[PDB]
């Protein structure tokens, strides 16, 4: 591998609400931005030589008022994907100093990913970027490998998308993962509705990365939502005074518990669904009845909004309630749920077992954009 | 099953065949299939 | 065979190592500045590297040296030419070798430093043309493109003269009963 | 008020540059919501035709910068020009939107778009200063993009693509080796800010000091701080059966950072990725092993012509079925059988997981090829699914 | 690679060597802190025109959008012509028919 130097492929994480990137080899990533695309909206101003025809991730938000923002993915399943060439690029010369004619690449994607979704990055990684070579692996299968064990549901549920990925021994079960989509994009949507509630408006693009951050930041989970009424009710004790740069005493009073618990009460916001421990439970409860016993006890939590104190104790809770005195549950949660998959992808490029897998380019035209079928099982 | 003949007996022990319980798809299938007939069925019916 | 090009990196008369028809200093300093040998008459004729001290007038020398060179060659201060960078790299290996004649590791960590700036030099010059080399193949991606969908404007043809047949052949059936 | 600056027809514009992601709403929203006031209040004397007054260029009085407010008729949002009726002067003319709004419009926000357009403009003027004096200096660097090194390229892309078209596109490269030069000569120009008698010499044009910005204080480390956030919290909820004892069943544990070769070293010795051999030989089984494409009904019905006898239809069916059954149900039965009798032979617990797993792939195997079954008994029927135009014709 | 780390802390390195070659010699320090200011200036150079580079890259990213997707609506209009030759067959099926009567 490294006897003269190696190139390893880098990690791109692909993230269930957020993008990382950054060396396989590393404990933490290099680069981090949202999946956000600022296109410049006239083109009159663009004069000289020196243009931007694309400002990526962070660029895109803080230059929103002359750019159009497109988000290319949704969900782990990229819409535009010519604007993910324009982030590829602009990742690697601006972020790393990386050449991906050279540098090898792993790739991360939405579990049960489409295979054309696959077969078209390999033709636009052949084609369009001319990759030396690509190997693609499951998000939460990456994620399992920083579980210590092969075996584990990769309870994730990131910044904008939600999924339960049954593995059992590396290989995912493909008939019982399910996705739900209320997530940290939904929780600071409803942060803000009940903000208002509170007195003052959150809505603007400025104020939404207000409540961005404090949702982020201050957002602990009730153990038992009913409780946390009568502390409501009876004391101020949560009635928080947090403070901003511009000046203001925001009263975070019974918001503090709520926003989580949408993930068990979806309907609190207007979402219709059920909650995250039922879909966790009925996840499992479409696996094989036989594995189920160390499934329950093998629940990864994994996402980057999932630092909240309090959400396994919730997750726990409403799991116990639906558990009956038959099973065995474990969530699992190390502070790796923002980054999981992305050391989990490094330690799969740190395995000499990756010596089996490359796609060759001259294969690629060889066999196709249905080399990933080939290669990727 | 592959214990059937690794361990060579009749064994009853196969792979759990596609529920009907918990199987949409196959219920939706099953669904959209019988709706198919249930249409053609009439243009028969009438005609004759 | 090789006559010893003009170079500021000051050099000694050209030893033997093939004749004719003290401490780790000074190993490690003929290791690191190699010398340069031609085989003239089919015997290697190697030029060691220069070993003698430099004093105040020395430098005066080397100072010199660089300001009339840069001149007649006709570098450029501003800017990037390689005739200037090979003149500043030369009077820093006398730098590095003056050093090493002073303090052995002082002149091995100007080597370190060396080696580091370079390399980031090269990996500077490899990204720019792999960003060019990207960009081309962005733009042929583009103009292939264009070919498959000029194609596709050819079948949209194809199929309209195909409906007007298809049209034509429905009159000659509805004609026919007719008769 | 002055604070506009020295504007000019050659210079840039700040209608290109009007923020709509900060600005409240639409302009034509606002029109309509002023129609549906006008209607419901019966406005025409109050504020005069559709619009609530809003300020202006001047007060009609002065040559500087004043906000008067106005009197509006309409708006077309393809000019981006508002038509306008003041109320004391019959005059009738266009103006922008920059300095016209409405009352109900918040004055505070408003302020706060003007300022930040000025900033904007601002900014854009000094960036169209720059690069109209980068044309003005000479040259004499070298130019290493060349048609050798475009071709250079196209080769290296290679296949049906390189060398399908190559004729008209060359035009851009001819420009971007202008751009080169461009960029030659913005490096000058930050190298001749070092001294300050060439920036003072420069400075004398009220043009001020940009530099695009790559010696920035670097990070101590670029590997994204672990344990700043808050470190991860695991609960275990065994059941009565599973459980260890009684009153501790909520098991709450925290771990900081976790060791990269530790879970490296687990996955390579439990899981099959982590098994070379075993791994590939996995994979192998996986994609070989195609048995879905298999399917239990019959979709060439050209054996006989149309239309189909159910008689013969269910023979065929029946036949093709069976024969389907033979070559996977047996046959792939023992095949795998054998496959995995040489490989269980060359962690205990993961490699029970594996045989489990093994199981479980020819369960997903089975399940796929049923469900693929049933679509394209679905898409048998289907073929003929009686689309609407066609009542059964 | 390419590490900035490195590159400054040998940087500091160097400037304090810079008290170590004037110990040596006056006009050597002079000498250093010269070829030292050159040769930041050339490297300052090389990272401008990898900038360079780098925009010349994101200008090219979004250089053909405009007629890429103004004609995949011509292919959408090609998929359309597709459906009109499936109703040719249709009526093509229908005049047959006819034929057969």
């Amino acid at each position: 591998m490294a006897d003269e130097g190696e190139v390893s492929a880098l990690v791109c994480d692909n993230g269930s609400g957020m993008v990382k990137a950054g060396f396989a080899g590393d404990d933490a990533p290099r680069a981090v931005f949202p999946s956000i695309v600022g296109r410049p909206r006239h083109t009159g101003v663009m004069v000289g030589m020196g243009q931007k025809d694309s400002y990526v991730g962070d660029e895109a938000q803080s230059k929103r008022g002359i750019l159009t923002l497109r988000y290319p993915i949704e969900h782990g399943i990229v819409t535009n994907w010519d604007d993910m060439e324009k982030i590829w690029h602009h990742t690697f010369f601006n972020e790393l100093r990386v050449a991906p004619e050279e540098h090898p690449v792993l790739l991360t994607e939405a579990p049960l990913n489409p295979k054309a979704n696959r077969e078209k990055m390999t033709q636009i990684m052949f084609e369009t970027f001319n990759v030396p070579a690509m190997y693609v692996a499951i998000q939460a299968v990456l994620s399992l490998y920083a579980s210590g064990r092969t075996t584990g549901i990769v309870l994730d549920s990131g910044d904008g998308v939600t999924h339960t990925v049954p593995i059992y021994e590396g290989y995912a079960l493909p008939h019982a993962i399910l996705r739900l989509d209320l997530a940290g994009r939904d929780l600071t949507d409803y942060l803000m509705k009940i903000l208002m509630e509170r007195g003052y408006s959150f809505t603007t693009t400025a104020e939404r990365e207000i409540v961005r951050d404090i949702k982020e930041k201050l957002c602990y989970v009730a153990l038992d939502f009913e409780q946390e009424m009568a502390t409501a009710l009876s004391s101020s004790a949560l009635e928080k005074t947090y403070e901003l740069p511009d000046g203001q005493m925001i009263t975070i009073g019974n918001e503090r518990f709520r926003c989580p618990e949408v993930l068990f009460n979806p309907n609190m916001i207007g979402m219709e669904a059920v909650g995250i421990h039922d879909t966790t439970f009925n996840s499992i409860m479409k696996c094989d009845v036989d594995i189920r016993k160390d499934l329950y006890n093998n629940i990864v939590l994994s996402g980057g909004t999932t630092m909240f104190p309090g959400i396994a104790d919730r997750m726990s809770k409403e799991i116990t309630a639906l558990a009956p005195s038959a099973m065995k549950i474990k969530v699992v949660a190390p502070p790796e749920r923002k980054y999981s998959v992305w050391i989990g992808g490094s330690i799969l490029a740190s395995l000499s077992t990756f010596q089996q897998m490359w796609i060759a380019k001259s294969e690629y035209d060889e066999s196709g954009p249905s080399i990933v079928h080939r290669k990727c099982f | 099953d592959i214990s059937v003949k690794v361990v060579n007996m009749a064994m009853e022990q196969y792979l759990a065949s596609v529920d009907p319980v918990a199987d949409p798809a196959a219920v939706a299938g099953r669904d959209l299939v019988r709706d198919i007939v249930q249409k053609n069925l009439v243009a028969p019916a009438d005609l004759v | 065979m090789i006559p010893p090009l003009s170079s500021l990196v000051r050099y000694d008369n050209p030893v033997l190592v093939s004749t004719s028809k003290l401490t780790q200093t000074e190993d490690i300093l003929n290791s690191i500045l190699p010398p340069r040998e031609w085989t003239e008459d089919g015997q290697l004729w190697v030029q060691y590297v220069s070993s003698t001290p430099a004093t105040r007038l020395d430098v005066i020398n080397l100072q010199e040296k660089l300001d009339q060179q840069l001149q007649q060659r006709q570098a450029r201060e501003t800017g990037i030419c390689p005739i200037r960078e090979e003149l500043y790299a030369q009077t820093f290996d006398e730098l590095i070798r003056q050093v090493t004649i002073n303090c052995a590791e002082r002149g091995l960590l100007l080597l370190r430093v060396r080696d580091e700036m370079r390399m980031t030099i090269a990996a500077y010059q490899t990204l720019y043309e792999s960003a060019v080399a990207f960009g081309i193949r962005k733009a042929l991606q583009t103009e292939q493109g264009k070919s498959e969908m000029e194609s596709r404007i050819t079948q949209l043809e194809g199929d309209v003269k195909d409906l007007e047949r298809q049209v034509q052949e429905w009159k000659f059936k509805c004609e026919a009963i007719e008769k | 008020t002055g604070q506009l600056p020295v504007r000019t027809t050659t210079s840039m514009p700040l209608e290109y540059f009007d923020s709509p992601e900060m600005e409240l709403v639409q302009p034509e929203e606002r029109l309509r919501r002023a129609r549906e006031a006008a209607a419901a209040e019966g406005r025409g004397a109050d504020s005069g035709p559709v619009g609530v007054p809003g300020f202006s260029r001047y007060f009609d009085t002065s040559g500087t910068f004043m906000w008067a407010p106005c009197v509006m008729t309409d708006y077309d949002r393809g000019q981006d020009m508002y038509h306008i009726t003041w109320n004391t002067t019959g005059k009738t003319k266009w103006v922008k939107r920059l300095n016209l709004l409405f009352a109900d419009e918040n004055k505070s926000g408003f302020a706060f778009r003007l300022r930040q357009a000025r900033r904007r403009r601002d900014e854009s003027e000094g960036e169209a200063r720059y690069s109209e004096y980068v044309s003005k200096q000479p040259f004499n660097n070298i130019d290493v993009l060349d048609e050798h090194f475009k071709r250079k390229i196209f080769k290296r892309v290679g296949g049906d693509v390189t060398q399908r078209l190559a004729s008209n596109a060359h035009g851009h490269f001819e420009d971007f080796r202008a751009n080169f030069k461009h960029a030659v000569k913005s490096a000058i120009v930050d190298v001749q800010f070092r001294q300050q008698d060439a920036a003072a010499h420069l400075a004398a044009a009220n043009i001020q000091p940009v530099s695009h910005g790559s010696h920035a204080l670097v990070p101590p480390q670029g590997c994204v701080n672990l344990e700043a956030l808050p470190a991860g919290r695991v609960v275990v909820v065994n059941q009565p059966e599973h459980a260890a004892a009684e009153g501790q069943d909520w098991f709450a544990q925290d771990v900081g950072r976790e060791g990269f070769e530790l879970l490296l070293a687990d996955v390579k010795r439990g899981a099959v990725v982590g098994h070379p051999a075993l791994l590939t030989a996995l994979q192998q089984m996986y994609k070989d092993l195609d048995i879905s494409s298999m399917a239990l009904t019959v979709t060439d019905m050209r054996e006989l012509p149309l239309p189909a006898r159910l008689g013969d239809y269910a023979r065929m069916q029946r036949n093709h079925r069976e024969l389907v059954a033979d070559m996977l149900s047996s046959d792939w039965t023992i095949k795998v059988i054998a496959i995995v009798e040489r490989i269980l032979s060359g962690s205990q617990a993961a490699v029970m997981r594996f045989i489990k797993m093994v199981s479980l792939a020819m369960a997903d195997q089975l399940r796929t090829a049923v469900l693929s079954s049933i679509q394209m008994c679905c898409g048998f029927w289907k073929q003929y699914d009686v689309q609407p135009g066609d009542g059964h014709i």
